[PDB]
């Protein structure tokens, strides 16, 4: 039986009775970062129990006229625990990541969710001047979702969330070149990506740069009958993994 | 002075010429290489994952998400068409943006076969069975389900397994097709219809939906690269 | 870079399903056509040497043409050097997130003459100077000026009508890769600047007359070209669907996914 | 001077005249392939004959 | 009569190529070569070199020797500022002109430690001990002496060793930065604090001056060759 | 969990060592050490107080 | 005939064609470092773990 | 380095410069002939003293 799992991280454990596969990024499992690639030169912080656990965020509320929600990745961690100190007080670091969301429902309901992981979304403005600013592009550990129309010019500094064109400029349907899984109610209860790090550089400051994004997008929308439970909750859980911190200094 | 001749074929640009020319700084220190992940080697790579495909343009669904879901209902009769297009991977508008019909799109010629994998996003207590067909031409689109069962088809039972895959095989007289429009060298028709129906119990709603993807098998190629229809411009920006 | 060829198969009767899968996986199937149906042996002889990355991205592309005069105070033209004023060679690039490449850079002059106003104009051979200068030196203010003694600035000279000028670039960069998005900020404070041009510093490119004006305004043009030579690439990406509006950012305006048709049944 | 074997459906003699790497000529036959790292980025392996879930 | 056929990059003149060009003077002898002290082979020997820093420069000082100086004093209180500057060794005006900012404004990319030597040019009766940190970026200048000890620091102490090294090392998240200013690629910033106070005995000056070097270690680096902003010309001399 | 069998769920099971207070939200309650269930075909689950003490003995 | 190195981050030829040396082509990989004499120019040499001056 | 025989009523070389097989200079020297096909295109072979029909 393929459909359970166990995931041990610290002090923290997720079981599943009903599951699809685990996505392994591009092939790669995550890993500390070598001598041949390294460019600071002095010792890096691995604490290794205190940071790489499970953080669960908020929850929010699958609607039937429900769009989507979306998280960038290093700032919803950014006030949790022993991760989000190590964050103020260094100025590199590299993360690898295990994400699970979780949705359970009926045999009575029905509906289909797209859980992608988007490195480098850079997304757009409804002014096709300006660039939307910091409090509209991100939350602390509070999703920010789409909408079924689109944003007039009139506003200043707001990002464009139509669903179709996924805050991109690209087309929807296509996001399923990225590690992705899907969530099918009348099969599925979870899914589970595990992404390494990404990046152009070896290491990154995390206050001025988001380098992957969570996507959740309901293409088939929620139905049920008369009687059935109407409030059904997404929940998202994430750990970090072989996280490694360097340049010491203030708090910032 | 060793005694030469020039050919013609001189002092002209090229654009597709392969040379060696001087270098404008000389001994320079490139960055090393490092690994990163998720390297592509060729653009059949790409064209290889699947993607969800509009069938239900229709008017006023191409603004919606509306667009990638298949009605699908309870009825009173039996062999109904679900949907049907044809099967025009460049030049067809439903097939034209997917991610395999951009790459196409970049080229001329194309070969190979094509998988349609279709996944059944309802209740976990309605059934049903489904027809998968493919006609190639020389006649016309079939109307009926007597019609369709003559060509290539795949019955679909929907359980446990949510998903099946109807692979379209190459059949052609030629070795390759066009990808712009082209009636010498068409590639036919896919259709689906209703074997039996979707029964469901009390309390469930009837009214389920289909997803539909699209990718290319292992024989899949391309030639003669080409631009792109898909951009404009008018003015530097 | 041949492609796999087709089996021979047989009537079945059994429990192996291979159409039957479960797309819920993020797993793309494997299933070859003669599994589903009777096939015969093909021997395919197709090859796939036309799609590679060396081959998609290996030709020359225009990015950018500019004009300047010789009877003009001030006349000479400069440009700072990005890939994302042309809507063409931008779409191509943007397939990826990260590049490594090497440069090939190449320049057509064209020129014309200006409705002067004396009799008997005749104009010798002309002769222009291209100069690149690396983000930090000095740049030219005026046509006659010290900046363009070219000391350790690289520059080439060039008399019209010949074959145009040609010369190679290596990777220069201070990362590991080019990067084509960035999604952050320049600043620590999370202001100012957003997007792609915290990244953006490869110099500016001067172009001049060298000769006088003799008896008769000429107006030039030059084109410039790039040619990716020794490609890596990494992370591909969705191609763009709505049209670009501006350069610094990714701003745009909403479209549909597809075209439309009349019904679901539409043949 | 390098002999190589020029792409048919015969060989070439190819010669650097430079001293910088980024002088030469373009790979252009550089075939390879590596599909599996975009579809199927799973961790237990699946065969295709069995089911996908037990 | 040999066929060929030219390429583009025919008859221009890139200024820095590599060719082979005819003699104008013919079997012509030089005079042979001596042995003379001091041969430079790499530029980067010259860049390893000590050089005194003007921390001092306060809008009146430049057109002095009180550049070169910095004042130390006996106070009432404890925890004080001696100096601070942020490390930018070719764009910041302190570090501009040295020995090191000299050939580090021909180019363009640099990588690399820094050292950093003091010297206490003062009575051999006076005593005191310094701070003496590196803070990388992130968060802006520290504002106390315990907010600059959270960083990189050693703690100097004045006896018959009047000299200390405080070495600046590479903490960066690329492999080169850029030589002109720019926020992507800072460096961070280097104070100076009292730990504990200059004590003097009697008959002895209290003021005291501190002197500054700067040079660089053997794993820096330069690259991309370019001219330098520290010249001007109108007409030919 | 003593249900009906067409019941779904998740929980959340913690412990948090002294120290601090009582944890009032579930944010606070997932810094400790925890375990999340789902409840399917198995229905029960064990969370499994580990041993954290200054001492080897406690008081009753 | 010269065959170098050709400087990376493969080989090249080269031929002289003229009778004096000083038509020939730049060095440009003449890598060599003696950073000794101008930054430890001293008589009696130094250990960095011992103290200057005894 | 190809060696011919040079067609006359003496040798030369050749060598090929470019990558792809289209590139190549003509044929010119592939004299073969066949002119049965067309000319005695029957099941049963006819000898010359022979009568056709018999
Ligand atoms: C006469 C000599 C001219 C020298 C011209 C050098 C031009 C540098 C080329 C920079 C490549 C830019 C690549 C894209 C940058 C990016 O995408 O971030």
């Amino acid at each position: 039986s393929d459909r359970v799992r166990s995931i041990t991280l610290g002090n923290s454990t997720i079981t599943t009775q009903e599951c699809a596969n685990v996505v392994v990024g591009y092939g790669v499992w995550p890993e500390y970062l070598k001598d041949n690639e390294a460019t600071a030169e002095d010792q890096p912080t691995q604490p290794d129990v205190a940071t790489c656990r499970f953080y669960t965020l908020e929850s929010v509320q699958w609607m039937k006229n429900s769009a989507g929600w979306w998280w960038k990745l290093p700032d919803a961690l950014s006030q949790m625990g022993l991760f989000g100190q190590n964050m103020q007080y260094h100025y590199l670091g590299r993360t690898g990541y295990t994400i699970h969301v979780q949705c359970n429902a009926s045999k009575f309901h029905q509906g289909c969710l797209l859980v992608v992981c988007v490195p480098e979304a850079e997304m757009g403005c409804s002014n096709l001047n300006n660039t939307p600013e910091f409090s509209e592009l991100s939350g602390g550990d509070s999703a920010r979702m789409f909408t079924d129309t689109q944003v007039g010019e009139s506003n200043a500094k707001k990002v464009q969330t139509a669903v179709w064109n996924a805050g991109m400029g690209v087309g929807v349907g296509n996001l399923t070149i990225f590690p992705h899984q899907w969530i099918n109610l009348r099969t599925n209860n979870s899914a589970t990506l595990v992404m390494p790090y990404i990046n152009s550089v070896p290491m990154d400051n995390m206050f001025r740069h988001n380098n992957l994004t969570l996507m959740i997008i309901p293409f088939v929308p929620l139905n049920y009958s008369e009687g059935s439970s109407p409030y059904v909750p997404i929940t998202v859980t994430i750990a970090p993994m072989c996280a490694e911190y360097n340049g010491l200094r203030l708090a910032s | 002075g060793l005694p030469v001749m020039t050919t013609p074929g001189s002092t002209q640009f090229l654009t597709s010429d392969d040379f060696q020319s001087p270098s404008a700084m000389p001994q320079f220190d490139v960055t090393p290489e490092m690994q990163i992940p998720g390297r592509v080697n060729n653009l059949m790579e790409i064209a290889e994952v699947d993607s969800v495909v509009p069938v239900n343009n229709t008017e006023d669904n191409v603004s919606s998400l509306k667009a990638y879901q298949i009605p699908v209902q309870s009825n009173s009769d039996n062999g109904k068409q679900v949907f049907g297009f044809p099967l025009q991977p460049g030049a067809n508008n439903v097939l034209n943006r997917t991610l395999l019909g951009e790459i196409l799109n970049y080229y001329t010629h194309w070969s190979g076969s094509i998988k349609l994998t279709f996944m059944f996003c309802g209740s976990a207590m309605a059934t049903g069975k489904f027809l998968l067909a493919y006609s190639p031409p020389g006649a016309g689109v079939p109307k009926n389900r007597k019609d369709a069962m003559l060509g290539t088809h795949v019955i679909w039972d929907v359980g446990l397994q949510s998903s099946c895959v109807l692979c379209v095989p190459w059949i052609s007289q030629t070795h390759y097709r066009y990808v712009v429009e082209d009636e010498y060298t068409a590639a036919g028709y896919v259709t689906c219809w209703y074997q039996t129906n979707i029964v469901v119990p009390a309390d469930v709603q009837s009214s389920c939906d289909i997803l539909c993807f699209v990718s290319a098998c292992n024989d899949f190629s391309v030639r003669m690269l080409k631009d792109t229809p898909f951009i404009r411009q008018d003015t530097f920006y | 870079a041949r492609v796999a060829d087709t089996i021979s198969s047989r009537p079945t009767n059994s429990e192996s399903i291979p159409a039957l899968t479960a797309a819920e996986t993020g797993h793309t199937s494997q299933v070859v056509p003669s599994d589903t149906m009777q096939t015969r042996h093909v021997k395919n002889y197709h090859s796939r040497s036309e799609s590679s990355i060396e081959n998609f991205l290996c030709r020359s592309a225009c990015v950018y043409y500019a004009t300047y005069t010789n009877n003009s105070k001030k006349g000479f033209a400069e440009w700072v050097i990005n890939t994302r004023q042309v809507a063409q060679l931008r779409r191509k690039l943007e397939l990826f997130t990260y590049l490594r490449f090497d440069l090939e850079l190449t320049f057509v002059i064209t020129s014309a003459q200006q409705p002067s106003t004396a009799s008997s104009v005749d104009a010798p051979v002309q002769t222009h100077q291209i100069m690149y200068v690396p983000p930090g030196g000095p740049v030219p203010t005026k046509v006659k000026d010290y900046a363009w003694q070219t000391s350790t600035n690289p520059s080439v000279f060039w008399t019209e009508g010949n074959a145009p000028p040609r010369m190679s670039i290596p990777f220069i960069s201070i990362g590991n890769a080019y990067s084509c998005f960035y999604d952050g900020w320049t600043q620590f404070s999370r202001n100012g600047v957003y997007g792609i041009n915290t990244l953006n510093n490869m110099g500016t490119l001067y172009m001049r007359h060298v000769n006088e004006a003799g008896q008769g305004p000429i107006k030039s043009t030059v084109r410039i070209y790039f040619k990716p030579k020794h490609v890596k690439a990494w992370v591909p990406r969705p191609p763009r669907l709505c049209q670009y509006e501006k350069q610094k950012n990714v701003n745009f305006s909403p479209i549909g996914v597809t075209t439309s048709r009349t019904d679901i049944i539409t043949t | 001077a390098q002999v190589s074997t020029q792409k048919t459906g015969i060989h070439y003699t190819n010669i650097n005249y430079y001293k910088d790497a980024a002088s030469n000529s373009a790979n252009r036959q550089d075939f390879t392939q590596d599909p599996g790292k975009f579809t199927e980025p799973v961790k237990d392996i699946m065969v295709k004959t069995m089911p996908a879930l037990n």
